[PDB]
């Protein structure tokens, strides 16, 4: 039944395994798996239990928020705009 | 020792944290 991801934020927005790959003011995020443009150490092989997929907004590190790395040379990180449900 | 504090958690919290100095960094880098 998890067909329904649902697109809130429920806990931390940890478990938030949804499509979306544009942030918070729609850029497209930087896939997780990739070191372009920017270098980073989230490596989904060092965080495979998060769900760290894709260029997907998740909550590996339990931000206050999803959120996604940047593709734009200037933005290394990005929020990622996503409704927040009771639980 | 290793390049990590042996925890997947603290390593999250110290990129996390890097990012976090990252936003401020930036914010004080941007003026204009």
């Amino acid at each position: 039944y998890v067909e329904f991801s649902e697109e809130c934020m429920h806990g931390s927005g940890e478990n938030y395994d949804g499509k979306i790959s544009k942030t918070m003011s729609g850029l497209e995020c930087q896939a997780w798996d990739s070191q372009s443009p920017h270098a980073h150490g989230y490596i989904p092989s060092k965080f495979p239990n998060k769900n760290l997929k894709k260029n997907y907004c998740r909550n590996p590190d339990r931000d206050l928020r999803p959120w996604c790395f940047t593709t734009d040379p200037n933005k290394r990180w990005e929020y990622c705009d996503i409704p927040r449900c009771a639980a | 020792g290793s390049v990590e504090k042996l925890t997947a958690d603290a390593e999250l919290q110290r990129l996390k944290n890097e990012r976090h100095e990252e936003a401020e960094l930036e914010r004080l880098k941007s003026e204009y």
